[PDB]
DNA sequence: TGCATCCGTGAGTGCAG
DNA sequence: TATAATGGGAGCTGTCACGGATGCA
């Protein structure tokens, strides 16, 4: 941490004289429109009345004409999305919203995409979808009916982060009450009972087992602490140890290479300490990445951790997490 | 009151009056409002404002409020020097603006010496809602959050304000220096990934000077000598960064 | 200057006078300017109607008249009365038996009235009505939830005028009836009407379906009067059926227009629905004998036509803006006068049935004071009666033009869903999609369009014009949600040759769905595109460049607009920001051609050329209800010429007549080393030079001295143990001298009360033996200022009794008012923010050599950050800033209309020109182009900025015109690397500034039960550390650093005396006992009769009261 | 000694006599003129 | 962040063992004068008045250095209670 | 119920 | 979301506290009658050392809100939610709450059960050496 | 016995107020 | 303290969702 601390405030110092003096800045003509544009904006009405006239001539119904008409308009809205970071990219690699967006300073594609390419589809009151478009960019500018049909969108999105705040936060608050007694109230329990963490999701697409996601399998390992030993690539994770980072990416490979398909852990599901849970079951201490110090209140941990998210959760939503909790 | 049928209410108005349990119960009532949670003695709130010259562990108190939440320490330090015979007296100096001369202050940095205070924001959401400082004086009446705790807090600088809570005992200071402090606090307790890291600016400025141009003048020619493609080069056909 | 327009829409209408929806609204309820005679039944009016004549002995209505106010506007608001009338009103009482004739005419209190820019004056300070929307009176459909083939029909008055009715074909066949929540057949009903069984199939004769499941004659055994009393049984559960009682409860529900009004409105909706005229605004009638229905059967109608499929038979959106409507102040405000009314015709009959039934009079059968009542409510603790918003003038006119869903007769805050606050597509032009609060108001508080009107009904309406063949017609036309959907309208700015349609494809909506349509298909135009969006929303300049979640902030910003003492109108406007300080009625215009007579900082008398000498008094430093320094300041000089409606004085927050609600400034938008970070601002300190950004403030600070059960509190310059320093500014009588500087703990009013049966304790008795004063009697409790306060004495009021004029509340003596100013330079902490949603806290001012600043030596004022932009999306701010570049160099001012404005290339067109001047200018006066501005054109070049090889002035004209400049890093006289973006931009002061909100407490007052700090800057407060925070400790284990939280900081009495001690004693703080509150809960669960119980580990009890409660 | 638990039950009937400090006869609050307590009702000191 | 504080969390078993013996033995200092402290003079924390350079008040920042010697015992069960508060007063008096 | 129609 | 599976399972863990009974085998309980997963395991000890019959019981999965209604703690329970149904439950079955949990602790403001206030630290001593070795010798010989 | 149906209970933080 | 007088009066309305206890084919 000393380090850390002091690494920190240097990437702070120099970071912050950087950007002063390299010279970022945003004027109206950095929304590069790209050119690719109309190529797209064209080629889509004659697909449109294609399919205004497969209907036109009756071919399919109404309930069939609106489905395609923005299966089109959102395919379109990809490719012109896709075009403004080509454009960016291939030519203008330093301008600002590039910049900012491709570090992870600000922005991200479809927000910018809004500023050079188009708004895009809009949300009508209901819940349903304007199959008009609204073709402008913020550079290009809003007719006055489309910039009201897009309000109906921001409206109907503020009302949402309204009610939904005051259930994350009641449900934070269930989470609170339910596990505020459970603190790590011992070093051991000695059970003798544990879980297997698949690291192979029994998948439907091939209904094979595909190897699970990286951050998820990190989500259920790191920093867990082993209940049996494993051999895997020559290597020997032994009983009792805690999983570093490293530990688990080799892991994955050794089962990338068919060594190992579930990880035996020490989790709280199982520890018997009474009104607490043990070091072991626990694991790390995730603010320190090390085992966790007997007397932390992980449960108050744990209610923190899974309600702070919830503002911030669009539908489902978190919904599909209180109807589970 | 207002459990079974009608609710007591007193003449001219239609407010059911408080009854023994409506006291009790509620997040009004007696425990979610007064036994979970209380107000508290020692603490302000103020408006915060971006310190990038701190470091990750200070931030920026305004004298005004710092005077106030150490008040009794600095009752105390005022007489062990002796800006005041005794502390009621040191009080009364203090009472109007005016009667505050310049050695208050130097004064209240030997108390605060050491000590942190702790800045509280908006929505607590998780264990960071609260973090210690060590806090540096300043004139002025904002206070100075420094850059790389602002995710945590989600503290942007559109107006928002935060508490401060001085710790009294020692034990309470030990806590907040060892446990609490920003400095120690740097991976998520959530996911341990790290939580104080760069952001917007701080990224920003790194980025630019790590890119690389990409330069599309000489567009690949094959030139079998160095001396030559100098050569082309302090000619002009080629830029200094075509692959 | 010069003020360049854009803009191709010729509007056809102005905006229209942008208060009457709350002038027009009242005085459509007083008529007090209408001979009596000539008055007709709405309002003030038919509320007498409606409670008169009351019954037996008679008492009759005559009419009534109002007076004028026993004081004058201006007189109410010092005095803290309320600017009313007397309101009158002549009856004759008539005896049911002999003829008796008498006739007063009796005194029935005070009318408030409004003033002339829509406000109102109650006990002293100006306050707004703010309309409520409501559903509106009539009878829907809406389709059952759970029965997708049936639909609930529902029957519904104006609000506490009649029972809601739901008429829901249950699954049995025969259709129900609900009324209190009570269910039972509708045919029984249907019966008392008068009906037969015939003459049912005779009207429904169609639907065999359920036409002929209506019907069952366990009922149709019966005459009319006979299942009168059937169903008197079904709604009273333990009444007396008698046929006296019964026709008076049904009556007093269903027929009798005195408890069961639709609305003037529900009429006409109601008729249009069902198709029938309506006699009156009630479901049924008696008349000879029986009862005559009038809108049961036609709705029984409707319905069951519609569960088999007829054609013409819609449900209906109860959230259309034809199916909502807005009470607005006149109708709400008569609402409870016809409660006040209601409740003196208890008072009259009570005493025209016990006291004297021929020695009477209606001076002496009427108590004013149940309508006095109902009216001092209204206006004193409804929701709608707000605290007038005059921070700026925009605040007090955005104010009346609010619309709130709430209140009462509305919606609860729980009772509000989702449809209640989505944009509607009938708000189109009526209610703005943008200006409403972020937060738990969002949709339901909203304003009204610009260009729109509440019609009589209470419909809001908005203006269309006419096209015909394909020509516009300059006939205009405001339609009601309702009737617009009958047609398909041409857009604002569809273009046209002269008057006629000049496009093949025009841009149209057909009941709000957008279709494009040949000109000879169009009906209707809307008359401009400010018609869809508030006053506020109108005042953004390039709105349609901004994503509508900023705009909605850059709206609602504005009317937190601080007055600054230098204000000026944004270089570039929008075309109302003149209206606006027009109808906010704060500037001051010319009434009639004349010439000016004098002019004076106080004062401006213009002779007429009606020869009359008018002299208009300068409302000169008034302190608004927010603490903001309302001033007017004069724009003429003597004998200047002024034509009609000219202008004589800037209001505050307006430069010659225009909204000035901040000020224009020279920024850059770049990283700025970190003083930029998450919207933070730096500023060059050469504003506060200058004196931009700065505002004045006053705070009121005000105390009585009462006649007590211990004396009288004295107002006096004499306070024990205080030395004359201490007094160097109060006057003989003890108020400071009007001029002086009052800082914290200096006094402002000296005063004493008297001490009491803790009159000096033996401790003290002998302190003072020793030091030859002996107790006082008498005691300090002078006003002194709050922490964090203060400025320059710029007023007193003194106010006895004994004095002409004045009589205060009982008890007290004396009351003294201080009125205190301050100059408030900008400083760091203060928020800032433009139109367009970007907000931010100062949180640096550098000296001007430390700004980023031209070749040419001059300093910018404000360094905004680039990474606000574009995650933000509000673009407008970035052209803002590029024509303000242009107007810069050229000295110009533009107004560029809402989405019919100045575009790209004009834009670029103007940069152009002042490129010309800002480097034409050099290469002239002996300079060339600079060695850095090459190091960075070098850099433009790979960055794609300028075409390579070309003149430095051709690329620097290149980089302008994309409105970026070479900037030079003041601290070091090197270039930034890149061409920056520099312009002007209209930047306001917003109303929350450090100086009001910096606070903090060692420790303060407590509150009585709970022994826990008190809360709030002004009480001086604690900070509440609330669940949320306990658990933030909680997780990190600070167990003593909680506790501490939980005793010795808030309510342990015993440890926090304790600590406090050993603080200034210099030692450690002391282990804490129980907390105070936790006795409370001990005690306060005995008062429930159950029996709490500390208990050592060996289970014998443990005393938490030391004994204190036991015998 | 030191708290350790905390126990919750019924009060008896006499149990609730057992804390009390007597019965308050009369709905009285203060004297509206001493601004003291009118003694049996709801205020009194020998309570 | 706190000077050393890596190596602290070393010392002890879990991370708030440390703080108690910090707070504890920070007390001990405040109570006694400092008198039993186990640093010699120019270890002595100090802090920069506008007059001159003088002892670190802040009996935490102290306790911390101090830890750090390894000058100091930690432990459950190590003393009686009164047997300490009491030699302690007696080999440096209030 | 209600307590008053009860009384009466 | 990056989020650690360990705390959901804490939380999933307590949703899981609870049983029904479906034989009371020797014992005071009763079918259908619910208790902590926990207290029946222990007793179902006490049974196996008696030697008599041993509760059939059966796993109960209650939602959060209800899984903190029937803490044991009627301190926890009854400052959280239906505020009387748990106070009146409480005071008929004259419970006393243990004051185990944290809520407890903070009602009374007692030093709650963890971290500087966990029993595993709360206890340490700490003694200078030049301390440690003064009181050594002179309680060395009686 | 299974399933309507009613009644009672909840419905985020702090700050200005 | 004495003609006689003998059953009230305002409801209020647009949320929601869950869980438990009661009524009914
Ligand atoms: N009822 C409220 C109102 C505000 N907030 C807090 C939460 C956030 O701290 C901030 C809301 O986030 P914002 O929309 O203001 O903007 P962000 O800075 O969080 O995101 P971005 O950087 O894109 O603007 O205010 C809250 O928790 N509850
Ligand atoms: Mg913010
Ligand atoms: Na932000
Ligand atoms: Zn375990």
């Amino acid at each position: 941490m000393e380090k850390t601390a002091r690494l920190l405030d240097a990437l702070k110092y120099y970071g912050f004289t950087f950007s002063t003096t390299s010279g970022i800045t945003i004027g109206i003509d950095d929304a590069v429109i790209p050119e690719e544009k109309k190529q797209y904006l064209e080629e889509a009405d004659r697909k449109l009345l294609q399919i205004e006239q497969a209907y036109e001539m009756g071919f399919l119904t109404d309930r069939e004409r609106y489905d395609q008409i923005l299966q089109l308009w959102t395919e379109t809205t990809e490719k012109v999305t896709q075009a403004v970071f080509k454009n960016f990219e291939e030519n203008y690699p330093f301008n600002p919203l590039y910049v900012m967006a491709q570090s992870g300073a600000r922005g991200n594609p479809q927000q910018i995409r809004q500023l050079c390419g188009l708004r895009g589809l809009m949300q009508k009151p209901s819940g349903e979808t304007f199959e008009v478009p609204v073709r402008s960019s913020f550079r290009e500018g809003l007719t006055v009916l489309e910039y009201f049909i897009s309000s109906h969108g921001a409206r109907k999105g503020g009302a949402d982060t309204a009610l939904r705040t005051a259930d994350s936060g009641y449900l934070t608050r269930k989470l609170v009450d339910v596990t505020h007694e459970i603190v790590v109230r011992e070093a051991d329990c000695g059970t003798t009972n544990y879980i297997s963490v698949p690291l192979f999701q029994p998948d439907e697409v091939t209904r094979s087992l595909r190897l699970r996601k990286r951050a998820d399998i990190e989500a259920g390992l790191y920093g867990r602490v082993l209940a049996r030993e494993v051999e895997v690539l020559g290597v020997r994770l032994e009983e009792g140890r805690y999983l570093s980072m490293d530990d688990v990416h080799l892991l994955i490979k050794a089962a990338e290479a068919g060594e190992i398909q579930e990880v035996p852990v020490r989790s709280p599901l199982t520890c018997q300490t009474r009104y607490g849970v043990c070091q072991k079951c626990y694991g790390y201490d995730l603010s320190m990445a090390r085992p966790v110090s007997i007397g932390e209140a992980v449960g108050i941990v744990a209610a923190q951790s899974i309600g702070e998210p919830g503002t911030q959760l669009t539908m489902q939503g978190l919904p599909r997490v209180i109807e589970l909790f | 009151n207002g459990r079974r049928g009608a609710p007591v209410t007193n003449p001219g108005s239609d407010r059911p009056l408080r009854s023994l349990t409506d006291i009790l119960s509620g997040k009004q009532g007696r425990f979610r409002q007064n036994l979970l949670g209380k107000r508290v003695d020692y603490s302000g709130r103020s408006v915060i404002v971006v310190g990038p010259q701190l470091k990750l562990h200070q931030c920026g108190l305004p004298k005004r409020m710092a005077l106030e939440l150490f008040k009794p320490f600095l009752l105390k330090k005022m007489e062990e020097k002796g800006i005041a015979p005794n502390v009621k007296a040191a009080r009364r100096m203090l009472e109007r603006q005016r009667d505050i001369k310049d050695e208050v202050w130097d004064a209240l940095e030997e108390v605060i010496h050491g000590k942190v205070v702790l800045l509280n924001r908006a929505p607590t959401l998780h264990r960071l809602g609260i973090q210690a400082f060590q806090p540096v004086l300043v004139e002025g009446q904002s206070i100075q959050l420094h850059p790389l705790v602002c995710e945590a807090f989600n503290a942007d600088f559109d107006g928002d304000q935060m508490a401060v809570h001085v710790p009294l005992s020692s034990f309470a200071q030990a806590e907040a220096r060892i446990q609490m402090l920003s400095a120690h606090n740097l991976l998520s307790p959530a996911s341990g990934e790290p939580l104080a890291k760069p952001s917007r600016d701080i990224i920003l400025g790194l980025y630019y000077i790590t890119q690389v141009r990409k330069e599309k003048k000489g567009a690949g020619l094959e030139f079998a000598t160095p001396e030559e493609a100098l050569a082309a080069h302090e000619r002009g056909e080629v830029a200094l960064n075509a692959p | 200057m010069e003020i360049k327009r854009f803009g191709r829409i010729r509007e056809v209408i102005p905006l229209p006078p942008l208060t009457e929806i709350q002038v027009e609204s009242y005085r459509r309820a007083l008529q007090a300017d209408v001979p009596p005679e000539k008055r007709e039944n709405v309002g003030i009016q038919a509320a007498f109607r409606e409670t008169f004549p009351i019954e037996e002995l008679v008492l009759d209505f005559l009419e009534y008249r109002l007076g004028e106010p026993p004081f004058p506007q201006d007189e109410c608001r010092e005095k803290d009365l309320t600017y009313q009338a007397p309101l009158y009103a002549r009856l004759q009482l008539i005896h049911k038996d002999t003829g008796l004739i008498k006739e007063d005419e009796v005194f029935l209190g005070h009318i408030p009235l409004m003033t002339e820019d829509g406000s109102f004056i109650i006990n002293g300070a100006d306050r707004v009505i703010v309309s409520q929307i409501h559903r509106s009176p009539g009878v829907y459909f809406t389709p059952d939830p759970a029965r997708p083939g049936r639909y609930i029909a529902s029957i519904i008055p104006l609000p506490k005028r009649g029972p809601w009715i739901d008429l829901e074909v249950e699954p049995n066949g025969v259709v129900s009836m609900k009324v209190n929540k009570r269910k039972f057949p509708l045919v029984l009903l249907l019966r008392v009407l008068g009906y037969d069984q015939e003459t049912l199939a005779r009207e429904l004769g169609a639907y065999g379906e359920l036409v002929q499941g209506l019907m069952d004659e366990s009922v149709f055994a019966m005459r009319p009067e006979e299942a009168l009393i059937r169903l008197f049984t079904l709604l009273r559960p333990g009444d007396p059926p008698k046929r006296d009682k019964a026709v008076a409860y049904v009556y007093g529900l269903i027929a009798d227009p005195r408890r069961y009004d639709l609305g003037e409105a529900g009429r006409y909706k109601a008729e249009e629905k069902l198709g029938i005229r309506l006699s009156g605004r009630t479901l049924a009638r008696f008349e000879d004998g029986e009862f005559k229905d009038e809108v049961f059967l036609p709705t029984l109608r409707y319905l069951f036509a519609l569960t088999a499929g007829v054609p013409g038979h819609e449900v209906d959106d109860i959230d259309h803006l034809g199916n909502r409507r807005i009470r607005t102040v006149g109708e709400l405000m008569t609402d409870q006068f016809r409660v006040g009314l209601a409740r003196l015709a208890r008072g009259v009959r009570e005493r025209m049935l016990m006291g004297s039934e021929d020695s009477l009079t209606p001076a002496k059968l009427v108590n004013s004071r149940p309508l006095e009542a109902a009216i001092r409510e209204f206006f004193s603790r409804s929701q709608l009666s707000q605290f007038k918003d005059e921070t700026n003038p925009l605040s007090s006119l955005r104010h009346k033009r609010r619309i709130s869903a709430l209140g009462p007769g509305g919606l609860t805050r729980e009772r509000a869903g989702f449809d209640v606050r989505d944009v509607h597509r009938t708000h189109y032009g009526r209610i703005c999609p943008v200006e409403t609060p972020e937060g738990a108001n969002i949709g339901l508080i909203t304003s009204l369009a610009a260009y729109a009107r509440v019609d009589e009904l209470g419909f809001i309406r908005t203006p269309y014009r006419r096209v015909v063949g394909g020509v516009v017609t300059d006939e205009v036309v405001y339609m009601t949600a309702t009737e617009e959907d009958r047609y398909t309208i041409a857009q604002a700015n569809t273009p046209l040759e002269g008057n006629r349609i000049a496009a093949e494809r025009v841009v149209a909506r057909r009941k709000g769905e957008p279709v494009i349509v040949s000109p000879e298909e169009v009906e209707f135009m809307d008359v401009s595109p400010k018609q869809v969006f508030s006053v506020n929303t109108n005042l953004i300049p390039f709105l349609e460049h901004d994503d509508a979640n900023r705009a909605l902030m850059g709206s609602n910003m504005q009317t937190q607009a601080v007055p600054l003492i230098r204000a000026q109108a944004p270089v570039v406007m929008t075309g109302l920001e003149e209206r606006v300080v027009r109808d906010s009625l704060a500037a001051l215009y010319a009434e009639e051609d004349g010439e000016v007579a004098k002019v004076d900082g106080n004062r401006i008398v213009v002779r007429y050329e009606d020869g009359r000498l008018v002299e208009y008094p300068l409302r000169r430093f008034y302190r608004s209800n927010q603490g903001t320094a309302l001033d007017q300041r004069p724009r003429v000089v003597v004998g200047q010429r002024v034509r009609k409606g000219d202008l004589l004085a800037d209001g505050p927050a307006s430069e010659n007549g225009f909204l000035a609600l901040g000020q224009n400034v020279l920024v850059a938008i770049m990283p700025f080393d970190g003083y930029n970070f998450e919207d933070a601002i730096v500023i060059s300190e050469e504003l506060l030079k200058r004196d931009f950004y700065t505002s004045i403030h006053i705070e009121r600070y005000e105390i009585e001295a009462r006649d007590t059960k211990l004396g009288p509190e004295r107002i006096t310059r004499d306070i024990p143990h205080l030395s004359e320093a201490a007094l160097r500014d109060l006057d003989e009588e003890g108020v400071v001298r009007i001029g002086a500087e009052v800082k914290p703990g200096d006094i402002l009013v000296g005063r004493t009360s008297f001490k009491g049966e803790s009159e000096p304790t033996p401790e003290e008795r002998l302190l003072r033996s020793i030091f030859g004063e002996k107790a006082r009697d008498v005691k300090d409790t002078s006003l002194r200022v709050p922490p964090g306060e203060g400025g320059i004495v710029v007023r007193t009021v003194r106010l006895r009794r004994g004095d002409p004029g004045v009589e205060l509340k009982p008890g007290v003596r004396e009351v003294v008012r201080v009125y205190v100013a301050q100059k408030r330079k900008l400083q760091v902490g203060d928020k800032l923010a433009n139109r367009h949603g970007n907000k931010g806290v100062v949180a640096k001012i550098l000296p001007v050599e430390d700004m980023p600043h031209l070749p040419d030596g001059t300093p910018v004022d404000v360094i905004l950050n680039p990474l606000g932009v574009p995650s933000r999306m509000n673009l407008g701010q970035i052209l803002e800033t590029h024509l303000g570049l242009a107007g810069y160099f050229l000295g110009q001012r533009y107004i560029s209309p809402i989405f019919d404005g100045a575009k790209e290339p004009e834009i670029k067109e103007l940069l152009a020109q002042a490129f010309e001047v800002y480097f034409g200018k050099r290469k002239g006066e002996g300079f060339g182009v600079d060695k850095r501005e090459v190091e960075v054109l070098r850099r433009a070049e790979k960055l794609g900025l300028v075409t390579p090889g070309k003149t430095p002035e051709e690329q620097l004209k290149e980089l302008f015109l994309q409105g970026k400049v070479v900037l030079y890093d003041g601290r070091t006289g090197e270039p930034i690397e890149g061409p920056i973006v520099v312009g002007q931009m209209f930047i306001m002061k917003l109303y929350h500034m450090v100086e009001d909100k910096m606070h903090a407490r060692s420790t303060g007052p407590y509150s009585l039960i709970t022994q826990q700090p008190l809360g709030g800057k002004a009480q001086f407060g604690g900070q509440r550390f609330g669940e949320m925070e306990v658990w933030a400790l909680e997780a990190y284990g600070a167990a003593h650093t909680l506790q501490e939280m939980l005793t010795l900081k808030s309510d342990d009495i015993e440890g926090r005396n304790a600590a406090y001690e050993a603080i200034i004693k210099g030692e450690d703080v002391p282990e804490p006992s129980v907390p105070e509150s936790f006795r409370v809960l001990v005690k306060e669960l005995q008062a429930l009769a159950l029996d709490v119980q500390t208990l050592d580990e060996k289970d014998n009890p443990v005393d938490i009261f030391e004994g204190l409660a036991s015998k | 000694k030191e708290v350790r638990k905390v126990r919750i039950a019924l009060a008896s009937p006499e149990k609730i006599r057992s804390w009390s400090y007597g019965e308050v006869e009369k709905p009285e609050t203060i004297n509206y003129r001493t601004l003291k307590p009118e003694r049996d009702g709801l205020f009194d000191e020998r309570i | 962040a706190e000077p050393g504080i890596d190596k602290l969390f070393g010392m002890v078993d879990s991370k708030y063992r440390l703080t108690v013996v910090v707070a504890k033995r920070a007390q001990q200092l405040l109570r006694h004068g400092f008198k039993n402290t186990v640093l010699e003079p120019e270890e002595r924390p100090k802090m920069q008045t506008l007059e001159g350079l003088f002892d670190d008040p802040n009996a935490v920042t102290w306790a911390m250095k101090e830890l750090l010697t390894g000058r100091l015992v930690f432990g459950e069960n190590l003393v009686p209670e009164d047997r300490l508060q009491k030699e302690m007063e007696r080999l440096y008096p209030v | 119920s209600d307590p008053v129609r009860q009384y009466l | 979301v990056k989020l650690h599976d360990k705390h959901i399972e804490i939380v999933v863990r307590q949703m899981m506290k609870y049983v029904e009974v479906t034989d009371p085998g020797d014992s005071r309980l009763l079918e259908g009658q619910v208790l902590e997963k926990w207290d029946v395991e222990a007793l179902n000890e006490r049974l196996i050392a008696e030697g008599k019959t041993p509760v059939a019981w059966k796993p109960l999965l209650m939602g959060v809100t209800k899984s903190a209604l029937s803490t044991k703690s009627w301190l926890s329970a009854a400052s959280f939610q239906n505020t009387t149904h748990v106070l009146t439950e409480a005071a008929i079955a004259g419970k006393k709450d243990e004051l185990i949990g944290l809520k407890e602790n903070v009602i009374l403001g007692r030093l709650i059960p963890a971290g500087t206030g966990s029993d595993f630290v709360r206890f340490t001593q700490v003694v200078d050496q030049k301390t440690l070795k003064a009181i050594e010798e002179a309680r060395k010989e009686a």
